[PDB]
C-alpha cells in the first residue's frame, strides 16, 4: 500500500467497514513503535480523553499540545492540562483576525525512529466516534547513522517542507521538534506537504502556502491531457457575492492547474438528520445562516454526502479532500487530504490585488501525485496502484427540496435518528 | 477549545 491513507473507526457500522480503519488507540499502540515523546497539533482538545488514548505504558511520556487558544479559552486548556505533569503547551501565534490553529498532526518519536501523522480529527471523543475522518501515516523514519552525511530528504521535499512549516510558528518548543526531524531519514516519503500559515505573502513567497502552493505543485509535477475538480469539506467560509470574487477566479484556477465542472460535497439537512448522530452531527458542520444568506449562488454547486463505497453515508464527514477525476470518474490526476475547509481563511485570498496572498490560519494536508509513484494517474478503487476514494462517485446533486446543513437555525418539522429536534441557542 | 460550541 503506497498510499497509507486511512479512515477512522466508526461506531455502529458493521465490522467489515472498520476492517481497514484506525482508531487513535491503534495509532498510538506499542505495535507502532516504542514512544518516547509526542507533539499533538490541533484545534480542539479534551486533555482527559486524549491522555487515555495513549496506552498505559506511554501515558507518562512527554506530550506537547500545539493549539491556537487565547485569553480565557487558553486558561481553560492550561487548567485541563495541569494534572498531567508530562504535558506542555505551545500557543501558535494567531496575529490575523478570524484565524484558527486548524492543523491536525501528530509527531511521534520512538526508540526505533520517528512517525508523522496528518489527519482531520479534533482530539475529542466525538470526532473519532461516528464521523468520516481521514488519516495519512508516514512510514517509520529511521534515525540517521551518527557516523554519516545525508540529507534524509525525499524526492517530494517533505522533510524540508515540514521543517519550513514548523519554522513559521516561531516557537521555542517546536525548534526541538525541528531538530528531531533533522536527525531522521524521511527519504521514503512519497506525498507532498501542503501547508497554510497566517500571513501576507509576496514575491516568490506567494507559492509557499495555501492554494498557490497547490497551484505550484500541480504546475511542476502534474501534466496536461473537461476533467472535473471535486472539493469536499465541513465548514464554509464567506466566499463573496458571486463565484467570480474568489471561488472560480483564484481558487478553481489553482485547482485546475496541470503541467471545467466544479463539484462541491457538503452535507444536506437530510444527510445530517438521518445520520448516525442525527442533528448533533451539525455541531461539527458550522455553516451559519449569516454567511449562507450572503452567498446563495454557492449552493447550486452543492452535492450530497454519499459513501456506500465505505459504508459511511450515515457517518457525517469531518474529512476534507480535493481531487481531479477523469470525465467518467474512473481515474484521478491527484488527491489531497487536508485540514483545510472551503474558506479564504484556510486557503488564502489575493490582496493589493495580485501582489499579496492573505492566509488567516494554520492548515496542513498531503497531496498524492501519480508522478511521485512513477504513474500518470491513479485508478479509483470502486469499493473502498488504485487510490481509495472514501465517498461515492460521481457526486449527486442536491434535490430541489434539499438545503445545505446550517448549524444555527432550528429544524423542528422532522425528528432525527434519535427522535430529537434541533433548536440552537 | 473543547468543540465548535
Ligand atoms: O477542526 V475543523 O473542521
Amino acid at each position: 500500500n503506497p498510499f497509507q491513507f486511512y479512515l477512522t473507526r466508526v461506531s455502529g457500522v458493521k465490522p467489515k467497514y472498520n476492517s481497514g480503519a484506525l482508531h487513535i488507540k491503534d495509532i498510538l499502540s506499542p505495535l507502532f513503535g516504542t514512544l518516547v515523546s509526542s507533539a499533538q497539533f490541533n484545534y480542539c482538545f479534551d486533555v482527559d480523553w486524549l491522555v487515555k488514548q495513549y496506552p498505559p505504558e506511554f501515558r507518562k511520556k512527554p506530550i506537547l499540545l500545539v493549539h491556537g487558544d487565547k485569553r480565557e479559552a487558553k486558561a481553560h486548556l492550561h487548567a485541563q492540562a495541569k494534572p498531567y505533569e508530562n504535558i506542555s503547551l505551545c500557543q501558535a501565534k494567531l496575529d490575523i483576525a478570524f484565524g484558527t490553529h486548524h492543523t491536525k498532526m501528530m509527531l511521534l518519536l520512538y526508540e526505533e525512529g520517528l512517525r508523522v501523522v496528518i489527519h482531520t480529527s479534533n482530539l475529542i471523543h466525538a470526532d473519532w466516534h461516528q464521523k468520516t475522518q481521514g488519516i495519512w501515516l508516514s512510514p517509520l523514519y529511521p534515525r540517521i547513522a551518527d557516523g554519516t552525511h545525508k540529507s534524509g530528504e525525499s524526492p517530494t521535499h517533505f522533510k524540508a517542507n515540514l521543517i519550513s512549516y514548523l519554522t513559521a510558528y516561531n516557537a521555542p518548543s517546536l525548534k526541538e521538534w525541528i531538530d528531531v526531524i533533522h536527525k531522521h531519514d524521511l527519504s521514503e516519503t512519497n506525498v507532498y506537504l501542503i501547508g497554510s500559515t497566517p500571513g501576507r505573502f509576496q514575491g516568490s513567497q506567494k507559492d509557499n502556502w495555501g492554494h498557490f502552493r497547490l497551484k505550484k505543485l500541480l504546475k511542476d509535477h502534474a501534466s496536461s491531457m473537461s476533467w472535473p475538480v471535486v472539493g469536499q469539506f465541513s465548514s464554509v467560509g464567506s466566499l463573496g457575492a458571486d463565484e467570480s470574487k474568489w471561488l472560480c477566479s483564484e481558487f478553481k484556477e489553482s485547482m485546475l492547474t496541470l503541467g471545467v465542472p466544479l463539484y462541491l460535497i457538503y452535507p444536506s439537512v437530510e444527510n445530517v438528520r438521518t445520520s448516525l448522530e442525527g442533528y448533533p452531527a451539525g455541531g461539527s458542520l458550522p455553516y451559519s445562516i449569516q454567511t449562507a444568506e450572503k452567498q446563495n449562488w454557492l449552493h447550486s454547486y452543492f452535492h450530497k454526502w454519499s459513501a456506500e463505497t465505505s459504508g459511511r453515508s450515515n457517518a457525517m464527514p469531518h474529512i476534507k479532500t480535493y481531487m481531479r477525476p477523469s470525465p467518467d470518474f474512473s481515474k484521478i490526476a491527484w488527491f489531497l487530504v487536508t485540514s483545510a475547509n472551503l474558506s479564504k481563511a484556510a486557503w488564502g485570498a489575493l490582496e493589493k490585488n495580485g501582489t499579496q496572498l492573505m492566509i488567516r490560519s494554520y492548515e496542513l494536508g498531503v497531496l498524492f501525485l501519480p508522478s511521485a509513484l512513477g504513474l500518470d494517474s491513479f485508478k479509483v478503487k470502486q469499493k473502498f496502484a488504485t487510490f481509495p476514494v472514501p465517498y461515492d462517485l460521481p457526486p449527486e446533486l442536491y434535490g430541489s427540496k434539499d438545503r445545505p446543513w446550517i448549524w444555527n437555525i432550528p429544524y423542528v418539522k422532522a425528528p432525527d435518528t434519535h427522535g430529537n429536534m434541533w433548536v440552537p441557542s | 477549545k473543547l468543540n465548535y460550541l
